[PDB]
């Protein structure tokens, strides 16, 4: 049908040059910029300090990094944010920091940078330390395209707080730490059930901004899975997605900690707290499988008229995903 | 009291003295700069018809970086000191086609042709990051590009020739 | 002579470079305005007020247009049962109420959103069952019947009856609907640049709305970024609105739809409901079939009648059935009017056929290929509508596909896989198809061309067909070049326009190559006859020599060509007369692996053998097979439209509507065109390819169903002849739910269950 | 077109001389339909190729003939439908022709016969015919200024 | 049949109203440019330079 | 630093915030306001193809005056508080022709039509000053309008109907 032998060879040195004028401009020190439109004023913050002051001065000002969510909100949900601040230039919000407990990513870090970093961590480190990292990577596997991932920020996904975020369930299940700041204030919290109080809302103050996110190393006797539904039929509801964690007492199959967190089962990311609490000190066996599935069936039950439909399918997935986790943990326990 | 917005498109400097924050790169390219190779397919990031390459000197990495992005969701106000490469930036029938352009056309990888610029720019961006990609890297490069006509087979076959 | 050579699409290099111009790429006039449609948010309601007060405050706002502004007629649509602009009552979500005009598309968008409509709701009918229950139909029952059903059912060993549903489909052409209208200011003259497969109806409909003669309106179509039937008629929703804005303002006006507008407003493939009963022998031989079809037509007739006609023509697929009765009813509902989509009722009826045929094989406990084969037509059989199958190539496609796909060896591997695996299963299915070629309305089977040879010997070809990516212009150049005996480099086609070839049928029914091929060929024959005396005088001269001598002798170098498909005219009253010119045939074998725990699946391998006669262009024809198959793969397994109970479409973009992606296609994906099968009935022995392969996508659906059967054998029950209903599309939801096990039943919790 | 409206294109251009007007008058006479049903929009190389310049005063003569011939073709094609519906309208005959898949598009062409003057032999017709006229004018001159009045 | 009758020029009404469109009356594209010829001021000369 | 120029064209207010002194009324009408009925025939005042009517209140005369002018030579900067009427201001085939327009068309006074708007505007102006002119006044009104097609006879003959 065609003959590749006749194609022009590629010459990597003959590509369009990166504009030299632009290269000269890189020496120029960054400074705050102000753009004014028909309806919107946009301030490009050059420093964390500038960001915190602007937010103190204008607490209703909307942050934008990748615009992959705000662009949709403006275009399709009719939303209008008269003041926008873009913090993408701020070094603190872009920093990738390796610490004792995990890997920290600034909130403006693109999902592509996260994926690269984690893929490197997973190739280098012992399997036993990278359980959560691999959970994150599985969720990033068939997630959008390269175009979206290169500009969508990690913090943007978290604060968007879609009931069907594929990342928030993993961060909740792993108690991923969130460093949150305003002018004056600085606090770090592990993400837990309370971080998402209601639909599209997070536990932040009107001035607060998410600075960094630390994804933990897994510990000895600690295992993690993440799964997601392979269909989406409504804008931001009814797509089952989960993060699942178990920690065992040292060298045992006796549950010390358990976390099953789900998207697409409510108007926010939720934790099956009642079910998991009941399994503490229990052993990883058929009886635990039966009791967890029974707990999940009840705790996460959907009304026949629940938004998004697919009522039976979604219940079934919550259970089937736990079953896969159950078997995977068994294989990992040897 | 607005600052000028300065970016590059296909190697040429654009100085925008009255940037509206609401203006998308796709609108700017099509309706201000008159470069209509880049297309509107959905306006929500799903289709890749609007794919361009962005290049900047990353001051935190001390490195020039190149990545793909959806023009339909990129606010121009994020692009100060960023360079944009569109389909018209890499080759044309009036000059010389880029190897990416030649191979998709000759491999019968373009039918209606509407998704072709976005796919060309996704492949272009890969080669600019990795001049010797594997077959797997090639397939993954297109998770964000939809084609309704071809069934994809020919596009992958023509591009597999860049692999190893 | 390039006929039969894999010549790339003529515009492929320009499309790759972004130089190819589509409708919205046309530069804007200095004074050009922009239109945005204003559309109903209720399924069925009276319109009580339209408030434009806030829209008027938007910078750049020009005007709001409504039915009151129309100078000619507000009555439109193929059967004159639509409004241009809804006046007192809206009848679907997406029903067009009016339009905003503004100085930029961003400003038109802003203004449209702030237009406020007040309604009083009326009782709505959304589902086919709503429609049946309410007797809400367009027209009366369609029917084809042959033989004696009571007798057939008496002779049957087994009888199976059931109900089946197949969801609709959004065209998802990468370029949405687009029109530019340029008012000339003289005599009502208007020139429109349109993304349409139907310049004739566009021209007529614009003319009717304006109340001016058709000769004042010029419609030009360079190319479409995809059509797939969705631009056969529904393009006029946008065109007529924009023509109105142009007429009213006196400025050039354009509109290109955003994806969400397009998916809501413009219609898709018809969902179908079928109720069926088949009688058969213990051998698998079919002796009787009864199928009642119901289509969801939405809020106007449009092409719904002809779509149901094509469905009834295809309810046999490739199977001889001596006692048969098919009926069809068009459901009138408060949804956007559904329209043509590649296949045009065929895939639906063919899917219904393959479903009962799958159940016959299961009931008889026989291998599916064997039941299919044993029931297959033979060369020269009559269909249920009494048309003779001449050159019936399915047996050849079948045998060759069985061999090249290594079906029997792979069947044994699938069984080995299912024996060894508990929570994943494979399935494999081989499926034939036939697809009748011609418009089922006889008068649409006509085609014109106009050819000029300029004095430099270069040739401009114009024909009634439009390019939507299928390579029609490419094929017409290859045909003209072969006919005239000159290189393709000497021929050019620029566009399709109503002032070069008038009264053109829509570029549709897969027949364009066939009918425009003949028209172009005939025009070429006229040119050849006129040049013959000059060739005679100068036999060693060049084309250019001959042309110049003819010019200097005052012999015209311009002519029309025309073709009318012969011997067409089926009667529903006599059940006789040819509905089609011939049939295109094909066979596909597909293998899948399902994840019984999640409902996800992998398309592992697909082999296709297609009878396209002697292909004019194997590369283009292979491309059409592949593209059509993947759209069918989408229809049956990925693509699902979803509505609120109030009838509002939820799935309005690629985030909620999933067309096949690069990663969706079969890992091993092989297509072969059948060899040494010339078709006497069409241009240079070729056959239509556009639509016939799409139903072959169902091979994936029936492989998925095979795999579900294995999952059910593993976990659900012990009944090897169980029939369960699997509707289309087989999404992860439907697949997962069908794999009944300890989780679906909650048996895993300790409760008892049907597990 | 299927509404019965007619679009005429010919090789000649309009420069004020009223050629399109005359061509519409010819078409109306030849088709036997009112002038209001016929329209000429423009002259273009993609409708009529290889046209001679609109010149030599012959445009009415030659395009008139081409238009006439094309009209005759149309009438011939419509004739069976006229016979089937003798009390019907132009519009009904056109629609019937369309639905019976009869082409309603045609070219027309004219070549002026018996022209070929030779400067070598001083023979062969140079012209098709001649146009004739006579004028009588009276003037008054001012012998002192050189001005004059056309009386 | 109007042949032989003094039918006014078809466009005359639009010519009197200023609605008849001549070449320069066609609207300009947004990006449309304008050309002006540069011509010899000498009857017969070599062109030595153009600045 | 620059004043606003305010005038009226066909009853509608024009506010030019940045008037260039070199801009002719003809250029303004055609290329800013998109009213192309008024034509360029010479740019030197000799052909009257660009003829329009101007109206203003004369303070000295204490009345509204109407006179004809060549738009090709009228600087827009002379037009502050003046009302312009063009051919499109008096009648249209889309609404109703002015009698001057109807009569020139029906009397065979328009061949190519290029001079026709200017002659219409010359006759219209005369009628606005003198509703019942004489045959003499009618011919004098046209000393500044050239027509290359008609030989003038039909134009005078058609307009004679307005006398005396
Ligand atoms: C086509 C496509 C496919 C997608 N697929 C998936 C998917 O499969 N799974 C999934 O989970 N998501 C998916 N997404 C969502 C995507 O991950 C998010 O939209 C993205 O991460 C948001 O980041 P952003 O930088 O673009 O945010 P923006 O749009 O710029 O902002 C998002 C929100 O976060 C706030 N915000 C951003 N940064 C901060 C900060 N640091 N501090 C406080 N508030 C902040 C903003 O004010 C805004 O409210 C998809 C998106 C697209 C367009
Ligand atoms: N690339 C491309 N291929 C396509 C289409 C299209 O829109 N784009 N439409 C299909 C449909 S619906 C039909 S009916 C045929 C029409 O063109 P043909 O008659 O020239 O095959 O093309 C088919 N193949
Ligand atoms: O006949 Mo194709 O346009 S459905
Ligand atoms: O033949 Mo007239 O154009 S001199
Ligand atoms: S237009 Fe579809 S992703 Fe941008
Ligand atoms: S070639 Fe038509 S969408 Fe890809
Ligand atoms: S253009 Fe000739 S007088 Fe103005
Ligand atoms: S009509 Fe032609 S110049 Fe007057």
């Amino acid at each position: 049908l065609f003959n590749p032998e006749e194609f022009m060879p590629l010459d990597p040195t003959q590509e369009p040059i990166f504009p030299p004028e632009l290269l000269r401009l890189k020496d120029v020190p960054p400074k705050q910029l102000r753009f004014e439109g028909e309806r919107v004023t946009w301030i490009q913050a050059s420093t964390l300090k500038e960001l915190l002051d602007l937010k103190a001065q204008h607490p209703e000002a909307k942050l934008v990094v990748g615009n992959t969510e705000i662009g949709i909100e403006m275009k399709f949900k009719n939303q209008l944010f008269p003041m926008i601040i873009c913090p993408a230039w701020i070094p603190e919000l872009n920093a990738v920091e390796h610490g004792p407990e995990g890997i920290s990513f600034g909130a403006a870090c693109a999902l592509s940078s996260v994926e690269k970093t984690l893929l490197e961590a997973v190739a280098k480190l012992p399997t036993q330390k990278t359980e959560v990292f691999r959970g994150v990577l599985e969720q990033l596997r068939w997630f959008a395209g390269k175009q979206v991932k290169s500009v969508a920020s990690l913090g943007g996904n978290i604060i968007t707080a879609s009931p069907i975020s594929d990342l928030n369930p993993v961060f909740m299940a792993s108690g991923t730490k969130l460093t949150i700041v305003s002018r004056g204030t600085r606090r770090t919290v592990p993400m837990d059930h309370t971080f998402f109080p209601s639909y599209r809302k997070t536990l932040l103050g009107p001035e607060e901004i998410l600075l960094s996110i630390e994804i933990p190393y897994s510990r000895e006797d600690e295992f993690f899975s993440a799964f997601k539904q392979a269909s989406r039929r409504e804008d931001d509801i009814a797509k089952v997605t989960c993060g699942m964690r178990v920690l065992f007492q040292p060298g045992s199959m006796q549950v010390k900690e358990l976390a099953l967190c789900y998207g697409g089962m409510a108007d926010r990311t939720i934790s099956a707290l009642k079910t998991t609490q009941k399994q503490l000190s229990k052993f990883w066996n058929e009886k635990l499988l039966q009791d967890v599935c029974a707990g999940l069936a009840e705790e996460l039950s959907l009304s026949p008229d629940a938004p998004g439909g697919m009522i039976e399918f979604r219940r079934t997935l919550t259970l089937s995903f736990f079953f896969k986790f159950y078997l995977t943990v068994l294989k990992k326990l040897g | 009291t607005a600052d000028e917005l300065v970016f590059f498109v296909n190697g040429k400097k654009v100085v925008e003295k009255n940037a509206d924050p609401e203006t998308t790169l796709l609108a700017y390219l099509r309706r201000k700069l008159g470069l209509r190779g880049t297309k509107l397919g959905c306006g929500e990031g799903g289709c890749g018809a609007c794919t361009v390459m962005l290049s900047k000197y990353d001051r935190l990495q001390d490195k020039i970086i190149h990545f793909s992005a959806n023009a339909c969701l990129a606010p121009i106000c994020t692009l100060h000191h960023v360079a944009v490469t569109t389909v018209e930036g890499i080759g044309s029938t009036k000059t010389r086609l880029h190897p990416v352009q030649e191979r998709i056309a000759k491999s019968h990888g373009s039918q209606c042709g509407f998704c072709t610029p976005g796919i060309v720019m996704s492949m272009y961006t890969l080669l600019r990051n990795q001049p010797e990609p594997t077959v797997e890297e090639i397939e993954d490069a297109f998770q964000g590009n939809l084609c309704r006509c071809t069934g994809y087979r020919p596009i992958l076959q023509g591009f597999r020739t860049f692999a190893k | 002579d390039t006929v039969g050579r894999p010549l790339p699409h003529l515009a492929a290099a320009m499309q790759a470079s972004g130089e190819a111009v589509y409708c919205d790429d046309i530069p804007r006039y200095e004074n050009e305005l922009f239109l945005r449609l204003v559309t109903s948010t209720r399924a069925h309601a009276k319109i009580k007020s339209i408030d434009v007060s806030e829209a008027q405050k938007v910078p750049g706002f020009v005007c709001f247009l409504s039915a009151d502004d129309i100078p000619g007629s507000n009555e439109t649509g193929l059967f004159n049962d639509e409004t241009v602009f809804a006046k007192d009552t809206v009848t679907c979500v997406g029903h067009i109420i009016g339009a905003v005009v503004a100085d930029t598309p961003e400003h038109a968008e802003r203004a449209a959103h702030v237009v406020k409509v007040t309604y009083e709701d009326l009782p709505a009918i959304i589902t086919i069952e709503d429609a049946i229950k309410n007797n809400s139909f367009y027209g009366s029952e369609l029917k084809i019947e042959k033989g004696d059903l009571k007798k057939g059912f008496s002779e049957a060993d087994n009888v199976v009856s059931g109900e089946l549903y197949i969801g609709g489909q959004d065209h998802f052409y990468l370029e949405t609907h687009c029109t530019i209208a340029i008012p000339k200011g003289e005599e009502g003259e208007m020139e429109l640049f349109v993304s349409t497969q139907n310049a004739m109806k566009t021209q007529s409909f614009v003319a009717k709305m304006l109340g001016v003669p058709v000769n004042r309106i010029l419609v030009r179509v360079k190319r479409m970024g995809g059509g797939f039937g969705g631009k056969e008629t529904r393009s006029t929703l946008v065109s007529v609105a924009v023509a109105l804005a142009a007429y009213k303002t006196g400025h050039p006006v354009r509109c290109m739809l955003d994806r969400n507008e397009d998916m809501l407003i413009t219609g898709g493939r018809h969902p179908f409901l079928a109720r069926y009963k088949v009688g058969f022998m213990k051998t698998g031989t079919i002796v009787a079939l009864e199928v009642d079809h119901y289509s969801n037509a939405g809020n106007s007739r449009d092409l719904s009648h002809s779509i149901m006609e094509r469905a009834l023509f295809h309810m046999d697929n490739c199977y001889k059935i001596p006692n048969i009765r098919g009926t069809g009813r068009l459901c009138k509902t408060n949804l956007s009017s559904n329209t043509a989509f590649r296949g045009f009722g065929g895939p639906q009826a063919l899917f219904i056929a393959e479903n009962w045929m799958s159940e016959v094989a299961v009931t008889c406990g026989l291998p599916a290929e064997e039941v299919r084969w044993k029931n297959m037509y033979k060369e020269g059989d009559l269909t249920h509508f009494n048309q003779r199958l001449e050159g019936f190539s399915v047996p050849r496609c079948w045998d060759e596909c069985l061999k090249s796909s290594q079906y029997y060896a792979r069947k044994s591997e699938v069984d080995k896989f299912n024996k060894e695996n508990c929570w994943k299963k494979r399935g494999l299915c081989i499926i034939p198809t036939k697809f009748g070629i011609s418009f089922t309305v006889p008068f649409l089977n006509q085609a014109g061309a106009l050819i000029h040879v300029y004095t430099d010997g270069s040739v401009l070809v114009s024909h009634g067909g439009t390019e939507m990516g299928q390579g029609l212009h490419t094929k017409m150049v290859q045909v003209a070049s072969k006919a005239l005996k000159i290189p393709i480099s000497k021929i050019y086609i620029s566009e399709t326009s109503t002032n070069t070839v008038p009264n053109s049928s829509p570029t549709a029914a897969s027949v364009s190559t066939d009918i425009y091929g003949q028209a172009v060929y005939e025009a070429c024959q006229t040119i050849l006859k006129r040049l013959e005396p000059f060739k005679k005088k100068n036999p060693d001269g060049s084309w250019e020599d001959w042309v110049m001598a003819a010019y200097q002798d005052r012999v015209s170098l311009s002519t029309t060509g025309f073709y009318r498909t012969p011997n067409l005219g089926y009667s529903f009253e006599t059940n006789s007369g040819n509905a089609f010119h011939y049939f295109t045939y094909g066979v596909a074998c597909s293998e899948v692996e399902i994840d019984c725990l999640t409902g996800d699946h992998k398309n592992l391998r697909t082999d296709i053998v297609m009878d396209v006669g002697s292909s004019l262009n194997p590369a283009i024809d292979i491309g059409q097979v592949e593209g059509a198959f993947v759209q069918g793969l989408g229809l049956f397994t990925l693509e699902e439209l979803h509505y609120s109970p109030e009838g509002s479409l939820h799935t309005r973009g690629p985030s909620t509507y999933k067309i096949p992606a690069f990663g969706s296609i079969p890992t091993e994906f092989r297509v072969s065109l059948l060899r040494d099968c010339p078709n006497k009935k069409a241009i240079y022995a070729s056959k239509a390819v556009g639509e016939p392969p799409l139903f072959l996508g169902a091979s994936v659906f029936f492989a998925i169903k095979d795999a579900i059967r294995a999952a059910r054998a593993q976990h659900t029950n012990n009944n090897t002849k169980e029939l369960f209903r699997l509707d289309s599309p087989a999404t992860p939801e439907k697949i997962r739910n069908a794999c009944v096990d300890k989780f679906t039943t909650l048996c895993v919790t300790g409760a008892p269950g049907n597990c």
